[PDB]
């Protein structure tokens, strides 16, 4: 059995450093290399560049070569990436893949098998910020078919994450918390929303409780038909 | 150390009873020979990787830990890609023999 | 280059294409939220574990990945992969989201215009949730008034509570931005059927 175990997800700063670690078992991690790719979120892959883990010899990207460093440490069966004067769009999943090449001239001819589960990054130029929470009233705009629809709108968080509930648990019904969106602004915002009788609106009472564990934030917002 | 390295090719030219065609060279220039230990070390894989065999990783392994380490550059060679490709038979023999050179020196 | 996106029903054959100018390509299987996997490799070869059903061609100035015998757990994004002598670097298609169908279905768009109380905040988003729809991809598209916009504009990749995908899209004005408009729609497109609702600072 072969496997490659990373860190865990960092939350980084613009200008900042990270350094993602990719621990090696099962195999002599020392007589092969390590190949660097990543993923923008809901994008595609782009290779950073590679290291041999038997001389330490690398090979950068040229997107990257101008911060990256990469690294292992024979001891510890352990390479390294570091990232630094972290940018914004720097935030992604980085991962490190198994490659057979440990000389540079063999690179070329390299696959990678098997793969980390990767380190998810992100880069905002903030910190813990609790939810704001505003009611997305129903309304005959958004009713109906005998049915109506409304929630919350939970802005400007962070980091994640958010948890929207509705009647504490009790309605599950066609409850959907969407994802976030991580705004220009390196804040997080998303809804919850939840497909109600058109008929229970104006008696039944709903409110969707927005639990943030990261801020100490718990809001509880009563969400009723606009007047 | 490099005559480890023979012993370990009959272990695989053997338990690999098919597969595909390797880069190899016999025109093995001397002073284009470690280049050509290199390419071989790479193809060599591929056998680890078509084969789900734990004995044969074990065994590339062990080569490679042998080879590699012998090893630890040259001009005017043969890139990997542009290298003859040779059954399975013909590459480990074509191995076996780049290693004898590496030996008489 | 590949498309970005490519469909299959369940025992089907499909076929995905990593085209371009030529010399190996290699192709990795991304299972929905896992790490990539090694399919095929140099071209046509599949390492050990790698089905029948899966092959790898090579034809003319593009390579493909030929999946057949489909089922639903090859469901993924397929990446080709290859190596540009020239950069000497590793150079990745720009992916094929591949979806194994099991029904179908339409949007349920519902735009919220910005709560009373959001507007104290001296803000407003506009909120256009999409819902109860397969295949999960649509389109979103912004008008003020009548005239396109694309800032301020955020939009979620669809994710999964019906087995039907839900995304969401908001628009970030300000008040005065948002009043300085008769309305403002939002339109989702989903396998070129289009569904528009709209708001009014009234």
């Amino acid at each position: 059995q072969v496997q490659l175990v990373q860190s865990g997800a960092e939350v980084k700063k613009p200008g900042a450093s990270v350094k993602v670690s990719c621990k090696a078992s099962g195999y002599s991690f020392s007589s092969f290399g390590i190949s660097w790719v990543r993923q923008a979120p809901g994008q595609g892959l782009e290779w950073l560049g590679w290291i041999s883990a038997f001389n330490g010899y690398t090979k950068y990207a040229q997107k990257f070569q101008d911060r990256v460093t990469m690294t292992t440490d024979t001891s510890t069966s352990t390479a390294y990436m570091e990232l630094r004067s972290l940018r914004s769009d720097d935030t992604a999943v980085y991962y490190c893949a198994r490659d057979p090449a440990a000389w540079p001239l063999q690179q070329s001819l390299a696959w990678f098998d098997p793969w980390g589960q990767g380190t998810m990054v992100t880069v905002s130029s903030a910190s813990t910020k609790g939810p704001s929470v505003f009611p997305l009233a129903p309304s005959s705009k958004s009713t109906s078919g005998g049915t109506a629809a409304l929630g919350c709108l939970v802005k400007d968080y962070f980091p994640e994450p958010v948890t929207v509930s509705w009647n504490s648990g009790a309605l599950t019904s066609g409850v959907h918390t969407f994802p976030a969106v991580l705004q220009s602004s390196g804040l997080y915002s998303l809804s919850s929303v939840v497909t109600v009788p058109s008929s229970s609106l104006g008696t039944q009472t709903y409110i969707c409780n927005v639990n943030h564990k990261p801020s100490n934030t718990k809001v509880d917002k009563r969400v009723e038909p606009k007047s | 150390n490099w005559v480890n390295v023979i012993s370990d090719l009959k272990k695989i030219e053997d338990l690999i009873q098919i597969d595909a065609t390797l880069y190899t060279e016999s025109d093995v220039h001397p002073s284009c020979k470690v280049t050509a230990m290199k390419c071989f070390l790479l193809e060599l894989q591929v056998i680890s990787l078509e084969s789900g065999d734990a004995s044969i990783h074990d065994t590339v392994e062990n080569l490679i830990i042998l080879a590699n380490n012998s090893l630890s550059t040259e001009s005017g060679c043969k890139e990997c890609e542009e290298l003859e490709e040779k059954n399975i038979k013909e590459f480990l023999q074509s191995f076996v023999h780049i290693v004898q050179m590496f030996i008489n020196t | 280059t590949q498309p970005p996106s490519a469909s299959g029903t369940p025992g089907q054959r499909v076929t995905i294409s990593c085209s371009g100018s030529t010399n190996y390509v290699y192709w990795y299987q991304q299972l929905p939220g896992t790490a990539p996997k090694l399919l095929i490799y140099r071209d046509r070869r599949r390492p050990s574990g790698v089905p029948d059903r899966f092959s790898g061609s090579k034809s003319g100035t593009s390579a493909s990945l030929a999946i057949s015998g489909l089922r639903s757990e090859d469901e993924a994004d397929y990446y080709c992969a290859w190596y540009d002598r020239e950069l000497s670097e590793w150079v990745f298609g720009g992916g094929t989201k591949l979806t194994v169908l099991q029904p179908k279905a339409a949007p349920s768009v519902t735009l919220f215009p910005p709560s009373s109380e959001e507007l104290q905040a001296n803000k407003a988003t506009l909120v256009c949730l999409i819902s109860d729809f397969y295949p999960g991809a649509v389109t979103v598209a912004w008008k003020a008034d009548s005239s396109p916009v694309k800032a301020g504009v955020e939009t979620t990749t669809p994710s999964k509570s019906n087995n039907k995908y839900a995304a969401s899209s908001y628009l970030s004005l300000t008040p005065e931005q948002w009043k300085s408009h008769r309305s403002y729609s939002c339109q989702v497109t989903h396998e070129g059927s289009t569904v528009e609702k709209t708001v009014a600072p009234t």
